[PDB]
């Protein structure tokens, strides 16, 4: 029932999540995504089932949001050389090693 | 007598031709309009795409991609249902 | 949740491709228009109707963007000795080996 | 669905034409032409019917026009020792 992305071994019952052995701090809105993302691994996630179902049904919103979460992801968890979280115009975002 | 007029198809003749303009009319103007005379209803003549272009002013490409914007949107079911009857 | 055209494969589940052993970034534009010729394999497609599609209804713009776009994938694409995809003239385009 | 007579076989879907397992690749007139002359089959078609069809009603020019493409079929898939594309004097084209 774990969830893991090769270096990142993330824990919803304990709510711990490693970056490889070392664990972060993160808040419920990012480590709801991040779980949410690993749910459907393998797959890009499109801003608007992004805010569809990670955020609210009643979210009016703007949507550059979005582009603030993944900055702040990726400056949290993402600092790592290689890159894990993959942004992609036009569509949205994808979970990949590489 | 083969030549005669049947008397009842002259009438769903004329009609089919009103519902016509009303389902022409539901389209855009410009649309309504490249189809009319591009299939010669306002008169005999179905122009070609070089005589609409000249008297709307506008690229026989452009013209050509009006017209299959309009039939797009005129293969609409309501559109295809209401004519489909009148035959 | 697979296409699977001789050296193409495209899985849009995980939304990658995959070239006779390399895959290739690819805009949405032209991933789209990749998966429509998959999933419309062996059957010939006009402008009017690709643009229909692979283009939002919405658009107004040039048509010389298709063929732009094919170009982009033919740099990327049809480096192989077989035409992976023809240009029908006054008809379409149409991929088929 | 596939449309045949005998030698020919012409799929509207994949667009070429095969004579026993031989395709060639035809201009979209002569498409145009020889889909509606297979698809009618041992039938009479005149002028007025081939130029209405094929070519747009405001075709304004002089027939000869599919006298020439008739040629260029003929010398395409009639090129074998039968002849299938017999002419009508004065009436239209048939394929048989």
């Amino acid at each position: 029932v774990r969830l893991t992305f090769a270096d990142i071994e993330l824990d919803e019952e304990t709510h711990e999540v490693w970056k490889a052995g070392q664990p972060v701090s993160l808040s419920p809105t990012e480590f709801t995504l991040l779980r949410y993302f690993v749910i459907n691994a393998g797959t890009v996630l499109s801003k608007p089932k992004i805010l569809d179902h990670v955020w609210r049904y009643d979210f009016g919103g703007d949507v550059n949001v979005v582009e603030s979460y993944v900055s702040y992801l990726r400056r949290k968890i993402d600092t790592g050389e290689k890159r894990l979280l993959h942004t992609l115009r036009g569509v949205g975002y994808v979970l990949r090693e590489p | 007598d083969s030549e005669a007029v049947v008397a009842v198809d002259a009438v769903s003749f004329t009609l089919l031709q009103d519902q016509l303009q009303s389902v022409l009319d539901t389209l855009s103007e410009r649309e309504a309009g490249v189809v009319r005379l591009r299939f010669g209803l306002t008169d005999g003549q179905p122009r070609t795409l070089d005589e609409i272009g000249q008297v709307y002013g506008v690229t026989r490409e452009r013209i050509r991609q009006i017209e299959s914007k309009t039939m797009s949107k005129l293969r609409h079911p309501s559109r295809s249902q209401v004519l489909r009857d009148y035959l």
